[PDB]
């Protein structure tokens, strides 16, 4: 247990981490970031980067497959990666397309490609698959929300391939899409339990066995888990967990989908696991 | 300080290269590089050829250095990434295969395998030097 | 010998596959195999199969 | 601004392989491989070798021992007695039932990798899978299909326990126990696509893609540094051409930093980016 001095002048969103281990990863309201040495537990200071005009959500990272890459999105709408060269952080490569103010942003599995997916409040599924040479492939899909989108998740590579993704907006509704043998991110299926505003989407990684889990947490409590046992059926079978006090807004698995941990807004972390008869149980 | 046409003679040129077969036979390894780096000094005639050329397979587009031509078998990280001498990338003649200089110096310590994907031809350990 | 003469196993985790090993090595006419087990083992595997079987082996 | 969404002040995610982080009104990072079902120290400590399957179960063990699990030592115990190499399958079924068709085969082996799927944990599954994974013509073929110990319609499965194994032993950082594990994937891997080298000829100065010319039938590449043909790695220069038996110029550029083949050409701070 060791703490990482802010030093900053902002309350910050979210705090990822890099693959190995090594560096720790930043947000503010100041529009700034900087990322750490978690290494050895003395917490220095890498970068100071002055981002964008307005607060950021979300900086996930990337798999050393392609290399040093950030990203990271902000009020002040825009998309902007980052990667580390010749013992510095500077810009790399941008997205401008964002009609409103960006809501999440995750990376793509290391077998797809160098994949990038975000949402902003203008209901638009815009994909940032990243083509060569510097260049970004900005795929569309808009409107796919009668609000806004507000967070998006990938799925575990299972045997080209069949890509898939899923994600809810504040429609209090959760989307599933795939892709046709041409191109075509139209749907897959359409799960609704909740009528609060849903907020985040995750995927419990696939060890290799033939049951999905996609744990979502809406605005009052609905924190149904969203089985999917059956690979032909393609029907999701809700067993959902505790009521929060509190808004729930993030969601986050183990790396072998044992233990989830949910974020709320009573500014406290419980962490819970399935007991033997399939209930979900909390923990110390 | 031989002119050119002296240099061009066929009997100085043989001599020479007797001189390197013999300071070949004799093993001294850190030494005949030495005469060729006078001879390449001295002379603009006696430059090495460019050797190694890499240009095959299916060359492609649109991702290109200055697909991918190496990639590391060991950590799966296209080469040319920001010691020194440990920091290059080997191949193999014989295993079609390679990866970086370190990881495969470490693994073919510990390993002695092909760490190539359901490979068997040993990379390196063949000419059992 | 490892399974009975031994963060563990649960306790009656064997009992089946030692059973289908007495109804193995029984079915296909060797019983010089299931009576010495049978007997060596004893209460520990005696109290899953029935009498009526025991006695075909006996017998 | 009502459709935007609302700020968030709190959050508390996975990270690494072991470790968490809670922003809720710093940031702490703490130790949590004590709850996965995975162990980093047992990845240290064990050890595979197709030489013999024997050395490595009893290995195993006493590395199971050594780290407190009284579970894995029964299991491996199990495993060291079921392989042994006296309990062959042959190639004609009218001599003796294999021993897969025993209840101490093939079944105990589905009843542990259904108690550890349970468990859902894949470092006991990756290591067993790893270890066991050694009219006539149609009673051929179902013997065949019969003799092994492992389930044909399951290599998918074991596969993917294999390749998520990895991607743990890969974040953790030990990687050539990776490059180990991943070997007995049925899976053929995938062969690379792009630029490819190529060695002009030492005798007809053509580029040939092989260790031996297509014309002359002979070396195309010959050592830098021991002046005879090479068959291993090369590490060669990539602005000048010239490399060696990958020994020789890793003894030459120990303290010599000019390029042997003389055309000066200090590469030792040019190719290496
Ligand atoms: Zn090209
Ligand atoms: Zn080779
Ligand atoms: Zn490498
Ligand atoms: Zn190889
Ligand atoms: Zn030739
Ligand atoms: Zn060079
Ligand atoms: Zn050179
Ligand atoms: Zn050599």
């Amino acid at each position: 247990i060791n703490t990482v001095d802010t030093s900053h002048e902002d309350m910050i969103h979210d705090a990822q981490m890099d693959y190995y281990g090594t560096r720790l990863a930043t947000c503010s309201s100041d529009r700034s970031v900087k990322i750490f040495d978690v290494r050895n537990g003395g917490q220095i200071l890498i970068a100071d980067l002055r981002g964008h005009e307005g607060p950021v959500w979300q900086v996930a990272w990337a798999h050393p497959m392609y290399g040093n890459i950030l990203a990271s999105c902000s009020y002040d709408r825009k998309v902007i990666i980052w990667r580390e060269e010749n013992g510095t952080w500077e810009k790399s490569h941008e997205h401008a397309g964002h009609d409103s103010s960006v809501n999440s942003v995750c990376w793509a599995p290391h077998d797809y490609g160098l994949i990038l997916a975000c949402g902003s409040s203008d209901g638009a599924i815009s994909l940032l698959t990243y083509t060569g040479e510097g260049q970004w492939e900005v795929k569309k899909i808009n409107n796919a929300h009668t609000i806004g989108c507000n967070a998006v998740s990938w799925a575990p590579a299972v045997v080209n391939y069949i890509k898939r993704f899923a994600s809810g907006g504040c429609d209090n509704l959760i989307k599933l899409w795939k892709e046709e043998e041409d191109g075509q991110w139209k749907e897959e299926q359409k799960l609704e339990a909740h009528s609060d505003w849903v907020r985040d989407v995750a995927w419990a990684p696939s060890i290799g066995l033939p049951t999905s889990t996609i744990a979502s947490c809406s605005q009052d409590g609905r924190v149904f888990i969203w089985t999917c046992d059956d690979a032909s059926s393609n029907t999701w079978s809700p067993k959902l967990l505790h009521k929060f006090n509190d808004v729930v807004w993030h969601v986050s698995w183990s790396i072998t989908a044992n233990i989830l941990a949910v974020s709320g807004g009573d500014n406290k972390v419980t962490l819970w696991k399935e007991s033997v008869d399939g209930q979900w149980v909390c923990i110390s | 300080g031989s002119p050119l046409d002296v240099l061009k003679d066929e009997r100085v040129q043989y001599w020479i290269e007797n001189y390197r077969n013999l300071l070949d036979a004799w093993r001294f390894w850190h030494k005949r590089a030495e005469f060729d780096i006078h001879r390449s000094k001295l002379d603009p005639s006696s430059k090495p050829l460019a050797q190694v050329f890499v240009s095959c397979n299916f060359c492609g587009k649109s991702i290109s250095y200055s697909k991918p031509l190496p990639r590391c078998a060991l950590c799966l990280i296209n080469m040319g990434t920001p010691a020194q001498f440990n920091n290059w990338f080997t191949w193999c003649h014989n295993c079609r295969h390679g990866g970086h200089a370190g990881h495969m110096l470490s693994w073919f310590r510990d390993h002695a395998e092909c760490p190539v994907s359901a490979c068997t031809c040993k990379c390196m350990q063949l000419d059992t030097t | 010998r490892i399974i009975y003469c031994s963060s563990r196993l649960p306790p009656d985790f064997f009992g089946v596959l030692v059973r289908d090993m007495l109804h193995f090595y029984a079915e296909q006419g060797d019983v010089q195999m299931a009576v010495s087990v049978l007997i060596v083992l004893g209460e520990r595997v005696r109290k899953d199969i029935d009498e009526q079987t025991q006695e075909h082996w006996y017998t | 601004d009502a459709n935007i969404p609302f700020p968030r002040t709190s959050g508390a995610r996975f990270c690494g392989a072991g470790y968490l982080v809670y922003f809720t009104r710093k940031v702490i990072i703490q130790d949590i491989a004590c709850l996965l079902p995975v162990h980093k120290s047992l990845g240290e400590l064990y050890i595979l070798n197709v030489n013999d399957i024997q050395e490595t179960c009893q290995k195993n063990a006493a590395s199971a021992l050594l780290v407190g699990r009284k579970d894995l030592v029964q299991v491996w115990s199990l495993a060291t007695v079921a392989t042994d190499l006296c309990l062959g399958p042959k190639s004609d079924p009218d001599l003796e039932t294999p021993w897969a068709r025993h209840p101490f085969g093939r079944q105990l082996l589905e009843s542990l990798l259904a108690h550890y799927c349970r468990l859902r944990d894949v470092q006991t599954l990756a290591m067993l899978c790893s270890v066991f994974e050694a009219p006539r013509e149609r009673e051929r073929d179902q013997h065949d299909k019969n003799k092994r110990l492992l389930d044909p319609a399951n290599t998918q499965q074991f596969d993917d326990f294999k390749k998520c194994y990895g991607e743990i032993l890969y974040r953790w950082g030990l990687r050539e126990k990776r490059a180990e594990v991943l070997k007995f994937v049925s899976c053929p891997p995938d062969p690379h696509k792009g630029i490819e080298f190529g060695v002009y000829c030492s005798h007809c100065r053509s580029e040939v893609r092989g260790t031996q010319c297509a014309i002359c039938k002979g070396f195309t590449f010959q050592c830098a540094i021991c002046h005879v043909a090479v068959r291993g790695s090369s590490n060669f220069c990539l602005t000048c051409g010239h490399g060696g038996h990958t020994s020789h110029m890793m003894e030459w550029f120990r303290t010599q930093e000019v390029c042997p083949t003389g055309c000066g050409c200090h590469c030792l701070l040019e190719s290496t980016f």
